[PDB]
């Protein structure tokens, strides 16, 4: 056997990479956005004016999901 | 054998997130670098006030009050003369004034997470302009330098106060009729007594959620003063990267961290988890013995008088 | 915050 | 069925993004750094206090102050030094200030341990409503004797201004109350008016509403030579006699005219200077300051 | 008969002696004239007045009279100069005196004119009871208003003396009558006399025994702020109030006590100094002089 | 025939009378000589007084008594303020008061045989001390100087009044409504009018015993003043012997002499005669008009008022 | 006979002469006597005290009614 | 006094 039945499994690191690699990718991205509200917040009392803006959290708890979703189908 | 039928609807679905996913955080950090290069555009500008002094002054807010000062603004204290006046927020209405401001925290606006040199000289702003008016009857985020915070003990007889508000719009507070912070020389060890609340006595006593053991070590009485820079907490050990300060997000009496961490990191909302958290530590404006370690206040202050 |  | 290598095509993809986001994410994070770094600055405030301290206005006009602002003086026999608002002319004249009306946003209806320590703000503008503080006032007025003057200058609703000035000013020690006394008067075409004034409801009227001599009065601390209550009535302090001839620290009537109808009981208790404007005038603009009188 | 002509030597003697007088006759004829020369001068008098002159004995003292004694002085806003007292002490100050007892040489029951322009004797040893005279009092204590003080100089019969001071001392224009006004009570262990005394017979004695802004009176020229009169009944010129509590211009009485039975009409009107000693007590002297505050 | 009898009766009787008077008069000589002599020592120390100056003052004994002063003493006026307050008598009793004197003769006490400058400066005692009082409230022998008793009276429209007592008592008066006297450059012309009076109008009339031309001889009025060094009187003649101030022993208004010589020499009794005179002439305190030229009176006053 | 007849009328005559010149001193004299009473009680009011004296002049006045008894026999 |  050869053409593919060992062929693709060289290739089940190349999916379950990302997927392993995107799933932390993905929550530094949730302690980025959540640190930079804040930070940016801080500076309310520091410049002129802040900003004015919400975090979709929700949406990464989302994405958080169909994670595990296609980690338990493999 | 036959997992041949994969490559075909399996695989070609277990790829489809990956894109429906790298394609949007790709997107989505843009939003980001877009609001930074902003925040840092409105910048180029500091915000303004003018804080016009009261005539009124004394040793501190106490006296005043007593010297006919009953607004809850901004004056102009001088406890010894050994140092220069320097200006303080005096709250002259809860629990019959009197109260010189330490510590307070209502919106983001000021950044904590500072080292130990500011922790000693004070940081924030006191206060900042009531709408209209010409004084400033608003406080603001700060935290009174540490030297002036120890001095202020120092003096006599100090008792403490302690308030904070949920989000919601509950209250609680957290009497300390003793309590006083050593000097600089002495890593400002706190100390205080006489629990008089609702809050639960964190700084005594400890998070009244962990037993034994696991409590002790939340107990801030006696406990030094830790910045990301200057370990002193109740944590002993070779790895740098395990100190409350540099977790946790702040300068405070840590003990091997804390029951309660005000000069936390300020989470709106109040409902924070620990895949938020910059080190997955229960950092934030925290007072466990009433809303465990997983909730940032809106509003927490620390106030004192003489007694 | 809490270390066993 | 193994003719994929269209699928090889897409995988490759993922692996391209991803590295450039894990980059312009780390890249990013030292922006964020770099915002944190400029954002460690309280808001900017206007109000600020010059560096330099002395005894009195003058004596920093002389070490070489030269805008007028907010100051620390440390008078000869006090204690803890207090802030106050001097006033820096061309010619180099420091003058001190212990009492300023201009819009009436300061309740002067105050009692008197008020009136010892101080109330109102202190603007670096001189801009704002206050008054320094009968002790500080004191400790000012009382050192080594070298006499200052007391300038008083008003300043109308139409922009009319005046002064009166008054030589070898002081003010006692809380003891004997806050007895207020000068040698005479310098000059000035606001006239004497603490001097009494005719106002011709009886003789003894100029006699009754002179204040050299008179004693500090509150609400809360009678010392008029009056059978009732100066204070109480006009509300506000000052040294009251059989009441008064000059009253800055009266009510601020917006406008500057006023009539019995508008008074509480029935008393002229506005901020008036009886020489100059009538008893139902209140003056827009009032200041209470001193200088050494070699000057 | 030749014998018989001893005649003509005897002749030619009485001859002899002739010549001898006109001889004598005109020595004296001299000698007269020696006396004549001598009684000439009147009598030398020992009142003399110094020639320095000024606007107050102070102003004299400055420059450069020492003694105290009699002088001229021509205050500012008068016109004919006037003779007065001055007393000068080695520090150099020069008191003017308007009053003076010692002895009760003088009737001090005088009318209004009389207190006007004043009555008594003034001698370079200030040794003379007198009273300067209202209007020259009034002209000296009222020049572009430097400030004077008065000083009350009392001495009972046992030697003893006290004073009381008062600053910014003024007496006014025969206009509003002679009305006396004060800054405040300077100091002087002869206690405040002018401030009312709490006499004890009434409250409102203090009150009524104030001199502080009273009018003078003389019996022909009532201004009391009494029912009757004051002056004609304790027998004076004197700002009374209800009367008095300090009375220098009283009657003078030998041996300092008196009472009831020796007065008039049953009241006090003695030179009493109720602060110092009773109401009952005269003082042997008395003394009234100023001198510019500033000293 | 026998006239050798005179040697022998007569003569002797003669020389011995003759005699007998030189002597006496030689005693009378060697007696003047030792009361001058006496009189000369009593001298070697003059008269004192001590004349305590009343507050009261003003330009004049009128407007003093005006001003209150009610008694007859020695005041201070000051007429004209070009000069220095001069002292002087003033009457306020007789006749309404405010009468300022200007001349007063009562006893021997002073010379009035002085020389023109004297009588322009004034001389004599103003006043002498009251027995006991500290004030001179008794009048003294004088002549207010020449030169003050002009300007008092160029001032205004002033009268003059003359008072005289004989030695016997009864009195006379001599009013005269107008009166002045020109400064020294005018040789202090003198002029009256409007006689009221008992004494007779000498000043004006001239003695009432001399007729025509002898009588004009006589009058005052219009006359000048003369001194014994100073002639002005209205004899003419180039014998200087002949001067009626020399003769007369006084100065005053002279004209060929006078009917009424105040001034003159104080003849103690009033009965003198020319055989006492030392020149002859009817020098003495007399008032022709009233007495005759052979009559010094006791006493002699010239007060003077507005009007 | 010249010693008698002639120089008698003689003597007396360079004898009345003599008559007539103390009559004259009688004369100064009295007058004298009074200029000095003066002359001295003016006194009274320049020195200390005035010599109290008494000018009985009656002797004057006897002694020359007395020396004019002394014309018939001429 | 006069002097004819
Ligand atoms: C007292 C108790 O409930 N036991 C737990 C223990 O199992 C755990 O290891 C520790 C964490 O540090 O917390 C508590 O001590
Ligand atoms: C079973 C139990 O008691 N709960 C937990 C346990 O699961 C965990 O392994 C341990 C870690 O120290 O803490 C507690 O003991
Ligand atoms: C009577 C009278 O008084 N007149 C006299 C006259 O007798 C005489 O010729 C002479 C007087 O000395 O001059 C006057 O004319
Ligand atoms: C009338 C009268 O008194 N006779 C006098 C006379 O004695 C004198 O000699 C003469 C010259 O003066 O004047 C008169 O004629
Ligand atoms: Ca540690
Ligand atoms: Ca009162
Ligand atoms: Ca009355
Ligand atoms: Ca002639």
């Amino acid at each position: 056997i050869e053409v593919l039945k060992r062929k693709v499994i060289e290739k089940v690191q190349h999916i379950q990479l990302l997927q392993k690699n995107v799933r932390a990718q993905l929550v530094d991205m949730k302690r980025l956005e959540v640190d930079i509200d804040i930070k940016i917040r801080s500076c309310r009392g520091s410049c002129s004016r802040a900003l004015a803006r919400e975090v979709d959290l929700k949406d990464y708890e989302d994405q958080q999901k169909q994670l595990e979703q296609v980690i338990a189908k493999d | 054998l036959y997992i041949d039928e994969t490559v075909n609807s399996n695989i070609p679905t277990n790829l489809r997130v990956l894109r429906s996913i790298l394609e949007n955080l790709r997107s989505k950090i843009q939003k980001l670098e877009s609001d930074v290069s902003a925040q840092m555009e409105y910048c180029r500008t500091p915000c303004t006030v003018s804080c016009n002094i009261p005539v009124v002054s004394g040793k501190e807010c106490e006296e005043i009050i007593r010297k006919g000062g009953e607004t809850s603004e901004m004056y102009l204290i001088q406890p010894d003369s050994s140092v220069k006046p320097y200006r303080v927020y005096c709250d002259m209405n809860t629990e019959n004034g009197g109260w010189t401001v330490i510590q307070n925290r209502q919106d983001g606006s000021v950044d904590f997470g500072r080292k130990w040199d500011p922790y000693k000289q004070g940081f924030g702003n006191v206060a900042t302009n009531t709408d209209g008016k010409n004084y400033c009857g608003l406080p603001g985020e700060y935290w009174l330098g540490n030297d002036k915070i120890s001095q202020l003990t120092r003096m006599g007889p100090t008792e403490l106060l302690i308030e904070m508000e949920d989000w919601k719009g509950d209250k609680v507070k957290a009497h300390y009729g003793g309590f006083t912070v050593q000097n600089e020389a002495n890593k400002y060890q706190i100390s205080v007594n006489k629990y008089r609340g609702t809050a639960g006595n964190a700084l005594m006593d400890g998070a009244s959620q962990l037993m034994g053991e696991n409590r002790t070590m939340t107990i801030h009485n006696g406990m030094f003063f830790s910045t990301y820079d200057r370990d002193n907490d109740g944590w002993l050990t070779s790895d740098p990267r395990k100190q409350c300060s540099k977790e946790d997000g702040g300068g405070w009496w840590y003990n091997r961290c804390h029951a309660a961490n005000p000069n936390g990191r300020y989470y709106w909302g109040g409902q924070y988890t620990w895949d938020m958290a910059k080190h997955g530590t229960d950092d934030g404006v925290v007072w466990m013995n009433w809303k465990g370690s997983w909730y940032s206040m809106r509003k927490m202050s620390m106030k004192i008088r003489p007694f | 915050g809490h270390r066993p | 069925e193994a003719s994929i290598l269209t699928h090889d095509s897409s995988i490759r993809y993922l692996q391209e993004i991803y590295n450039s986001n894990n980059q312009k994410i780390v890249n990013l994070k030292e922006k964020v750094a770099q915002l944190e770094a400029q954002c460690q600055e309280p808001c900017k405030d206007t109000v600020q206090i010059h560096d330099i301290t002395g005894k009195d206005c003058q004596d920093i006009a002389n070490k070489g102050a030269k805008q007028s602002g907010l100051y620390f003086i440390k008078p000869l026999k006090a204690n803890q030094q207090f802030l106050v608002y001097c006033e820096i002319d061309g010619s180099g004249n420091g003058w001190t200030v212990f009492q300023k009306r201009l819009d009436g946003s300061v309740d002067f209806k105050k009692n008197w341990i008020q009136y010892k320590e101080g109330f109102g703000h202190l603007s670096p503008t001189g801009t704002t409503e206050f008054w320094l503080g009968n002790e500080k006032i004191h400790l000012i007025s009382t050192q080594s004797a070298i006499p200052y003057a007391l300038r008083v200058e008003l300043e109308d609703w139409n922009g009319r201004t005046s002064t009166a000035d008054y030589a070898m000013f002081k003010v006692g020690p809380e003891a004997d109350k806050y007895r207020l006394t000068y040698a005479y008067f310098a000059g000035g075409d606001a006239g004497d008016a603490f001097d009494g004034f005719d106002f011709g409801d009886d003789p003894s009227d100029k006699f009754f509403t002179s204040h050299n001599g008179m004693q500090f009065s509150t609400w809360d601390n009678d010392n008029d030579k009056f059978e009732g209550n100066c204070a109480e009535q006009d509300g506000s302090g000052w040294w009251m006699n059989k009441c008064h001839a000059g009253h800055l620290n009266g009510v601020y009537y917006q406008g500057g005219t006023y009539s019995k109808a508008s008074t509480p009981n029935g008393y002229d208790n506005g901020i008036i200077w009886a020489t100059w404007k009538t008893r139902w005038y209140s003056m827009k603009k009032t200041t209470m300051k001193i200088i050494p009188f070699n000057r």
